[PDB]
């Protein structure tokens, strides 16, 4: 599941990191930036990354 | 009834394509380029084929 | 629990079938890193753009030895000579034993082959001797210069005093499977060649002689079939055609003194029909009008009477050859169809 | 593509090309594939896997 | 090779052959025989059980 | 076929079957095989038909 | 020239893209500046140590390719010893000593490409292997640049695992290819 | 077969070239065992146990290792 | 942008495989197939991507 | 008589297909790729339909030189095939004139370029 | 069950969505409602008001 | 060559002690390895540290 | 090389004027990161020349690098998704010049820049043919053409 | 050169000519394959006759 899940997790954060600093506005409404699409890039990840800690619980 | 037409025109492409272009194209495979007859060339398996060509 | 020992013994040999055949495929090095096939990932192993040998024979070594092989070249090779001679005698040792158990019990059985088939092998086995005899003079030829350094000046001045003289002021016509580099070939190694010309015709009779006379392919070991049937049924030719068979292969079931004798008569017998009068009249009308008949490509009555003393020559030459044959009617050879005439 | 084993083959390649070459029970069962081991009978006294 | 006839006798005498032979080599001719290369494997103890 | 016969010798008629023939001989192909095994796998592979007739595999009980 | 001089105009003297640059793209048009850029200077090691194997690997296979051609020889006194020139990586010359017994001229693996080899012209190249270095000494077959009276001796002593059997045996001379093996002609 | 003709060498070691065929010195010595033919591969060994030693894991080059 | 990016960090990566692949094989005298088949396959996955 | 052209197949079409003679009459006196192919087809169509294994053992071993005979030829060719089609390639490139008037408009973006919404981007009224 | 009610919420929600993308001629406002009209009309979030009294 | 009437003969219940029996066949002993091989492997040096 | 080397990193430290001790810091902290990493590879290379370069050291370098290439190829597939999946405007009144940005780039110019890979990667296949019968001298010359 | 390559080309065809045009006479092609079609073609002319005259 990791293996699955982690690239998105990459490519969402380097998405963050590239618009705080050079401003590539992947995230901004005002010219075509999808808010929610970090939303959903990083809830993809989240939600299995629970799933992998409970996991190996049982 | 498009479809009538075209699958009894299909039989019948198959009826006549039969003898007329396959068998005869199936000559070429006689023997190689090279004109020793036709031999297995295996991929990854070694299929035996002691059949009858 | 076998603790298994590093040893060659009875007891270790006795888990032999317990174990998988070590896998080669895996062994050696690779000319490909690894497969970019999703289909077949984990299906295929890696191709090989090269072959792999299987004339390599490997023989264990103490530590001590191997270092000396490898310090020591002469060593090396006397040991590696050694070893060859004991492979030799090893592998004949084996030839041996066979040919005892095979006259003492006997083939297994007869093998289920087509005649076609049977054909094609010897037809097969001719070429590849011809291609070899090529391969040599034209190895011969290429390697000349290299081999032969001393004369190396004389044979290739003469050579190319020939060829000058041959493409100078006159056109070279070549007649059969004569070549340009086969004529300076021959200019070159004129010397060699007197002794032994190694004529192709000759070469290629004696090869066939060679072959059919191995015993491989005696008919005494073949259950002929037709093979494309789907169950196994005997040959279907017609008489005619299983004497034909019989008169073209002659060799592979006769001895070699043996078919020297039959053969000897049947040329002999052949060489008084021909010094009969009438062959020697169809003979003269058939060069008599050689220059109307490279016209066209229609024969002539010279010719046509050639031929049916060909068909008559051939009936009589089966008839001679197998005289001493209590088993033989030749009646069948009276009023033969067409088809028949041209087998 | 085959190594030259009188020039290359030392301890652990050697050995692999003595189980390759021989199928000798010892270089064998020490190179035998991970993957897959031959499938054996159910042991018993008599005949004891 | 050649083997001495007397050898043959003997060897043919003393030990009847009532097994063929399973190895491939018998099959092999003396133009494979000379074609063939002799390999070398260095053997020791061995200490690496994987 | 006599027509054709006729005009077999014709030099004319025979440019168009000797540039075909060298077409032919130009038009070579060769297949090689790209697996370890090789030449002597497909050789021990090719052998079902004929394992039968040989000496091992005759009927020899030890007892 | 190609790797300093180009790269360093186009790079420093000039702000404005070359059309290779952005072609294939569809930015507008704009310039360039070396001032607003990679402020860890993470390229200075890039650039170095490019630069560096380059030249090193450039020098040295050419070195290489040139390490084979032979510029002069010379046998020693009593003709046990070939000294040999060879070009060095400026272009130099540099000694090295060979055993004529080694020396040896020996045939291709692959017995078809016999007439590809350059010695097969008149004015072709002669490969010798040393056998116990593993290097190749590369003669020009002109006899310009041979001494004629300590040829032949070299030639004969250098050229005889290139034997007439390497082209095949025939026939007539098969069975005399190998020595023939007597087993218990001595003993029964 | 054609056997080594002489070796006009002082260095009586060198004459075993004589007692063996051409073919079978380019058979061991030029084909596929080119890169060991006639050479006393000591270098082999040295390199072998350079290999399968402990000595410091620290690798600069294929001759030299980290300063 | 960034994918050429992605695409420039890895043709850098295959030039440093090469630049080692050659050095090696200059300091060991001869080339080898498992490494010189890695640099291929190198070449041909940069020029695929 | 149409079953007599339709049920009735050739021989051919059944029987296994016989050596083409006319493809070793006459050869040329070169050992080229075709010769070596031609001999590599014949041994290993021989190995193939043969049960005798003596002569196979040291067909296979001229198959593996033909083999490698066949690698070689084949490297030569492709050395020589493709140097032919860089340069080809090259020289094709080199004398033709590239077109050098497509339109322009994608690397437009007036909006973007010039942004249109101005100080409203950064907040509205308030 | 979660391939098929994946499959359906394609069918009605992503594949429609790619038919229209640029402004119509004819019929813009009939086209728009006929896609939208499969995705709006879900059973799932309609169906229920005749067993309201459970609730 | 018969599979069946070779194994009917081959493998029988009542041969079980015999079938499975390990032994060294008589065979002419040879003095590089059953005379030669034991006294050089026997006349190894010995050391006490 | 050093030459070269040293004047190129000379000039460009002083075309901007770095600070010296923080940028040796880090360029020392670099230096031994690749360092290190690639002795890891020198140490392998160098060890597996005899007795150890089995055929199951072998399958698993041949797995490394196919694990490797994997990660890098499902990384630059994620962003390819994004790229394809880019987000925009809407097209009726906020972008109406969506419809004609098609971003088409032309063969004639596409081809001319990819001949070099190709070039390369045949020369790599002709240098594995011919190494069965070449030696390292030799084909030092398709090594520095691959390498220019 | 060119006038030696033409000659070659004229050489070979004129033996093909002449291989097709007399092939029949000669054993040189294995089974006489020439002769038997000749022999087969002559068969035919004169059954050919025979069925006139027989209808006839
Ligand atoms: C409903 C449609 C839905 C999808 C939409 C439509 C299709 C869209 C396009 C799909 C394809 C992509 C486009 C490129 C195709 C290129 C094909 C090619 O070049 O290779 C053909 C290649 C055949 O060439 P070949 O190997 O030379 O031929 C055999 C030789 O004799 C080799 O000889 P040998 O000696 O080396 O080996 C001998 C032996 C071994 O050789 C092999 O073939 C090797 C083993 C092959 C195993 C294949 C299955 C395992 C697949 C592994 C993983 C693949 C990727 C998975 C990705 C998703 C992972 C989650 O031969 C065989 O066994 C041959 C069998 C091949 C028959 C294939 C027939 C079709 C499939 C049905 C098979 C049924 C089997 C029999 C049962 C009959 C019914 C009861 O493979 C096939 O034809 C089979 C491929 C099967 C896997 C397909 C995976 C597709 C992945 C992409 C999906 C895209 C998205 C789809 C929608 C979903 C979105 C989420
Ligand atoms: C309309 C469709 C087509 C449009 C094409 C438009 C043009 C695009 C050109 C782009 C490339 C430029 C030219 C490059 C030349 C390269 C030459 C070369 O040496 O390459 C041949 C080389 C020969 O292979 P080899 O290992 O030497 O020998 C194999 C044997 O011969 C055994 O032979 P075999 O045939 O059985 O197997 C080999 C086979 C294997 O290839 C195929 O069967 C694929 C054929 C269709 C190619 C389509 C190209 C891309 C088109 C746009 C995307 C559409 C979706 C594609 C989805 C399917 C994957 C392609 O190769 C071929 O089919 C030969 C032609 C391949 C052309 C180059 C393909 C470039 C692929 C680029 C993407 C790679 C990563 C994809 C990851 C998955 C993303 C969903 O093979 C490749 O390089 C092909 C690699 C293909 C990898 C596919 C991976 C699929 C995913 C499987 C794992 C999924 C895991 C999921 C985990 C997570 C789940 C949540
Ligand atoms: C419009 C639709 C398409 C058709 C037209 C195409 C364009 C025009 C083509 C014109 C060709 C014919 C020109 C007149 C020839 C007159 C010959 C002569 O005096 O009679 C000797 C001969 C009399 O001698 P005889 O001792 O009684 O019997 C000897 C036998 O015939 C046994 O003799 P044989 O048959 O073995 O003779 C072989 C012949 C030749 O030997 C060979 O068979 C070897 C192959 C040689 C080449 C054959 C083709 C040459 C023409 C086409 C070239 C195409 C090049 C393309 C280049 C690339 C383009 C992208 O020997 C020679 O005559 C030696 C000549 C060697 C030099 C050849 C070069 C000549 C100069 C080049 C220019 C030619 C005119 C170009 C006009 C403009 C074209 C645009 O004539 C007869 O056999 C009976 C007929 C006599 C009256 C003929 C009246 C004229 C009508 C002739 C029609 C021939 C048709 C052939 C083709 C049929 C369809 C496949
Ligand atoms: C302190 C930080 C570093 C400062 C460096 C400053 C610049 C120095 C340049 C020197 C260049 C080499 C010169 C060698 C001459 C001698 C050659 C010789 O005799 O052969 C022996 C041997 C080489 O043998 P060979 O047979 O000649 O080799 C031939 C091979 O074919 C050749 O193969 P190989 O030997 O090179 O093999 C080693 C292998 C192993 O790889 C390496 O060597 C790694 C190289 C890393 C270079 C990093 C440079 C960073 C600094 C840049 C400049 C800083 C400012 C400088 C000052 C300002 C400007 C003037 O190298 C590679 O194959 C590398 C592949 C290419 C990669 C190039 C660099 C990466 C580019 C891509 C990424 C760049 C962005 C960063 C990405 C990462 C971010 C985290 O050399 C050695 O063992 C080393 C030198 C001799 C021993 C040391 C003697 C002095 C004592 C040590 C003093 C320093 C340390 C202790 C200080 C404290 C004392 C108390
Ligand atoms: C955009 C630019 C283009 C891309 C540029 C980069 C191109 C890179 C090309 C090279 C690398 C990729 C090559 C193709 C893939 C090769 C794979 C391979 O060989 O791996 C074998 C490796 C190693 O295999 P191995 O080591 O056993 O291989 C040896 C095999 N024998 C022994 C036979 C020789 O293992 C695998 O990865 C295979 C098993 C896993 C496969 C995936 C299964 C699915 C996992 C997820 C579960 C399902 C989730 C839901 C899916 C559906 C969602 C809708
Ligand atoms: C790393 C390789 C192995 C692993 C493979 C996988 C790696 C994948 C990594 C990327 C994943 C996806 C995320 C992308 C992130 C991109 C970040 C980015 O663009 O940063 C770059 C950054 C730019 O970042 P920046 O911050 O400067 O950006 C400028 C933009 N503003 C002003 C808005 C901030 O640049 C560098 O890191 C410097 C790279 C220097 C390269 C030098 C190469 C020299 C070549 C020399 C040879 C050529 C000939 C000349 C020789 C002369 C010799 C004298
Ligand atoms: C072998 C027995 C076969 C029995 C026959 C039924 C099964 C056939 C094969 C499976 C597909 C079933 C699809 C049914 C629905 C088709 C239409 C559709 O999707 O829209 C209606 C509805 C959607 O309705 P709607 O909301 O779009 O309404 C359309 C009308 N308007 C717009 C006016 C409101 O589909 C769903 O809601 C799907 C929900 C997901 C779960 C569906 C489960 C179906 C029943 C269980 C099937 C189990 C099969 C097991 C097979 C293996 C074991 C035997
Ligand atoms: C800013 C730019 C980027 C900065 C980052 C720097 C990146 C540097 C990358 C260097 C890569 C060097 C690879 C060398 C591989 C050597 C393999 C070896 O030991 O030989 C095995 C052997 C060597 O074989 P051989 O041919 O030498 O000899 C075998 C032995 N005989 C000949 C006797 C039989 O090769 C193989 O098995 C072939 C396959 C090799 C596959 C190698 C995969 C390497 C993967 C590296 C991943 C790196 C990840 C980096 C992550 C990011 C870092 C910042
Ligand atoms: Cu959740």
């Amino acid at each position: 599941m990791l293996a699955t899940i982690t690239p998105v997790l990459g490519a969402a954060v380097i998405m963050m990191a590239f618009d705080r600093h050079w401003q590539t506005t992947f995230f901004e409404y005002a010219y075509g930036g999808d808010p929610i699409l970090s939303q959903h890039l990083f809830w993809f990840f989240g939600h299995p990354e629970v799933y992998v800690l409970i996991i190996p619980t049982f | 009834n498009i479809r009538a037409h075209f699958w009894s025109n299909f039989a019948l492409g198959l009826l006549i394509t039969g003898p007329i272009f396959i068998i005869p194209f199936g000559k070429a495979f006689r023997n190689l380029r090279s004109g020793v007859p036709y031999y297995f060339r295996p991929k990854y398996v070694f299929t035996q084929k002691n059949q009858y060509n | 629990l076998v603790r298994l020992r590093n040893e060659y013994s009875p007891e270790m040999d006795y888990y032999l079938s317990n174990f998988h055949p070590y896998e080669m495929q895996e062994m050696g090095e690779s000319d490909t890193t690894v497969l970019m096939s999703p289909y077949k990932y984990a299906s295929h192993y890696e191709y090989t753009q090269f072959e792999t040998p299987s004339n390599m024979v490997y023989s264990m070594v103490n530590p001590d030895e191997h270092d000396r092989l490898l310090v020591d070249p002469a060593y090396r090779m006397e040991r590696t000579k050694a070893l060859e001679e004991k492979y030799k005698v090893y592998t004949s040792s084996l030839r041996e034993v066979e040919k005892q158990f095979e006259e003492r019990y006997g083939r297994a059985g007869q093998i289920n082959i087509s005649k076609v088939t049977y054909s094609t092998l010897i037809d097969v086995e001719k070429a590849v001797l011809k291609m070899d005899r090529l391969f040599r003079k034209v190895a011969k030829f290429e390697n000349r210069a290299f081999i032969d350094r001393a004369n190396h000046s004389r044979r290739e001045k003469r050579m190319l005093e020939r060829a000058q003289q041959r493409w100078d002021s006159n056109y070279s016509f070549f007649t059969g499977s004569l070549t340009e580099e086969e004529q300076k070939y021959r200019d070159y190694y004129e010397t060699e060649l007197e002794a032994y010309p190694e004529d192709e015709g000759i070469e290629q009779q004696l090869d066939q002689q060679e072959v059919l006379l191995s015993g491989r392919y005696d008919p005494k070991l073949y259950d002929f079939q037709e093979g494309y049937t789907k169950n196994p049924e005997d040959d279907q030719t017609s008489l005619i055609e299983k004497k034909a068979f019989k008169f073209r292969y002659r060799l592979a079931n006769e001895t070699s003194e043996t078919f020297q004798r039959r053969n000897n008569r049947m040329v002999e017998r052949q060489i008084k029909r021909f010094q009969q009068p009438q062959y020697k009249h169809a003979f003269e009308q058939l060069q008599k009008n050689i220059a109307i008949s490279s016209n066209s490509g229609n024969a002539l009555h010279s010719e046509y009477g050639y031929l049916e003393l060909l068909s008559n020559e051939s009936v009589q030459l089966y008839k001679d050859y197998y005289e001493s044959d209590a088993e033989e009617d030749f009646k069948v050879f009276e009023n033969l169809s067409s088809k028949e005439k041209l087998v | 593509r085959m190594t030259n084993t009188t020039e290359e083959a030392f301890d652990e390649v050697s050995h692999e090309w003595q189980a390759l070459v021989t199928s000798n029970p010892f270089d064998l069962n020490v190179f035998n594939y991970l993957e897959n081991t031959q499938t054996s009978n159910f042991g018993t006294v008599d005949n004891p896997l | 090779t050649v083997i001495n006839s007397e050898f043959l006798t003997y060897l043919k005498s003393n030990y009847k052959i009532s097994f063929s032979a399973s190895n491939i080599v018998k099959y092999l001719s003396d133009k494979s025989v000379n074609n063939s290369v002799i390999l070398y494997l260095r053997k020791n103890k061995i200490f690496n059980k994987s | 076929l006599f027509l054709i016969n006729n005009y077999k010798a014709y030099k004319i008629n025979t440019f168009f079957l000797y540039i075909y023939i060298y077409l032919n001989n130009l038009n070579i192909i060769w297949y090689p095989i790209f697996k370890a095994y090789s030449i002597f796998g497909y050789y021990k592979s090719t052998r079902l038909n004929f394992i039968d007739t040989k000496n091992e595999n005759i009927k020899r009980i030890k007892y | 020239w190609c790797a300093y001089f180009v790269p360093y105009n186009i790079f420093f003297k000039t702000h404005m893209p070359l059309e290779h640059a952005y072609d294939n793209l569809f930015f507008p048009y704009f310039q360039h500046t070396h001032f607003l850029w990679d402020n860890n200077a993470l390229h200075i090691p890039t650039v170095g140590g490019v630069a560096i194997y380059a030249t090193y690997i450039a020098l040295s296979y050419i070195n290489n390719i040139w390490k084979d051609y032979v510029v002069r020889a010379q046998f020693s006194k009593d003709k046990e010893l070939l000294f040999v020139t060879r070009v060095s990586p400026f272009g130099t010359t540099e000694e090295e000593v060979y055993e004529v017994a080694h020396l040896e001229h020996l045939p291709p693996s692959v017995r078809s490409g016999v007439k590809d080899l350059s010695a097969q012209d008149a004015d072709g190249l002669v490969d010798v292997t040393c056998m116990s270095s593993q290097r190749s000494l590369v003669f020009y077959k002109g006899d310009q640049y041979w001494n004629p009276k300590v040829y032949n001796d070299f030639i004969n002593q250098t050229s005889n695992l290139w034997t007439r059997n390497y082209t095949g045996y025939n026939r007539l001379e098969v069975q005399n290819s190998v020595e023939q093996v007597k087993i218990g002609f001595s003993h029964s | 077969m054609n056997r080594f003709f002489k070796v006009s060498s002082k260095y009586q070691y060198y004459k075993y070239l004589e007692q063996y065929d051409a073919a079978f010195l380019r058979k061991y010595q030029s084909e596929t065992h080119w890169y060991l033919g006639r050479r006393g591969a000591w270098k082999n060994l040295v390199i072998k146990y350079a290999g399968d030693h402990i000595s410091l894991e620290e690798e600069h080059n294929v001759k030299y290792k980290t300063h | 942008a960034i994918c050429l990016f992605a695409k420039f960090w890895h043709f850098v990566f295959i030039f440093l495989f090469w630049v080692f692949f050659v050095l090696r094989i200059n300091e060991l005298g001869r080339i080898r197939y498992p490494l010189l088949v890695a640099n291929v396959q190198n070449f041909i996955i940069i020029y695929i991507m | 008589m149409i079953w007599k052209y339709l049920q009735r197949t050739n021989r051919g079409n059944i029987i296994q297909a016989g050596l083409q003679h006319r493809k070793f009459e006459n050869l040329p006196f070169k050992q080229n790729f075709d010769n070596l192919t031609k001999a590599y087809d014949l041994r290993m169509w021989y190995i193939s339909n043969s049960p005798h294994e003596a002569k196979n053992l040291e067909y296979v071993n001229e198959l593996e030189a033909l083999h490698n005979e066949l690698n070689y030829q084949n490297s030569r060719q492709f050395l020589f095939r493709t140097v032919s089609f860089l340069l080809g390639w090259a020289l094709f490139y080199q004398f033709y004139e590239l077109p050098k008037t497509y339109d322009w408009q994608d690397t437009q973006e007036p909006k973007h370029q010039v942004p249109a919404y101005g100080d409203l981007e950064e907040g509205g009224d308030e | 069950v979660c391939g098929i009610y994946v499959i359906h919420v394609i069918y009605n929600y992503m594949i429609p969505y790619y038919w229209v993308s640029t402004p119509l001629k004819n019929d813009e406002f009939t086209r728009l409602r006929m896609k939208d009209y499969i995705a709006s009309t879900v059973l799932e979030e309609v169906y229920g008001i005749s067993y309201a009294e459970w609730g | 060559s018969d599979p069946n009437d070779f194994y009917r003969d081959a493998y029988r219940n009542e041969n079980r002690w015999i079938d499975q029996s390990v032994f060294t066949p008589k065979t002419s002993k040879m003095t590089h390895y059953d005379v030669e091989w034991p006294k050089e492997l026997a006349s190894r040096p010995v050391t006490k540290k | 090389g050093l030459l070269l080397g040293l004047s190129s990193i000379y000039y460009l430290m002083y075309v901007r004027l770095l600070p010296f001790n923080k940028i040796i810091f880090a360029w020392i902290l670099v230096a031994m990161f690749l360092y290190w990493l690639l002795s890891g590879f020198v140490f392998f290379v160098k060890k597996y020349q005899y007795s150890k370069f089995t055929a199951a050291i072998q399958r698993f370098w041949k797995r490394t690098y196919i694990i490797f290439w994997v990660i890098e190829a499902g990384t630059f597939s994620v962003f390819f998704y994004l790229t394809l999946n880019a987000s925009s405007e809407p097209v009726y009144m906020y972008d109406q010049i969506k419809i004609y940005k098609t971003h088409l780039f032309s063969w004639r110019w596409f081809l001319i820049k990819l001949l070099p890979s190709v070039s390369i990667i045949l020369l790599g296949y002709y240098l594995q043919l011919t190494l069965k019968w070449n030696l390292f001298n030799k084909q030092n010359t398709i090594v520095l053409l691959i390498t220019l | 050169a060119i006038r030696n390559f033409v000659f070659k080309i004229s050489n070979q065809i004129q033996n093909l000519a002449a291989k097709r045009s007399l092939a029949y006479l000669n054993q040189i092609d294995s089974q006489s394959v020439p002769s038997r079609a000749t022999i087969n073609m002559k068969d035919q002319v004169t059954q050919m006759q025979r069925e006139i005259d027989n209808m006839a």
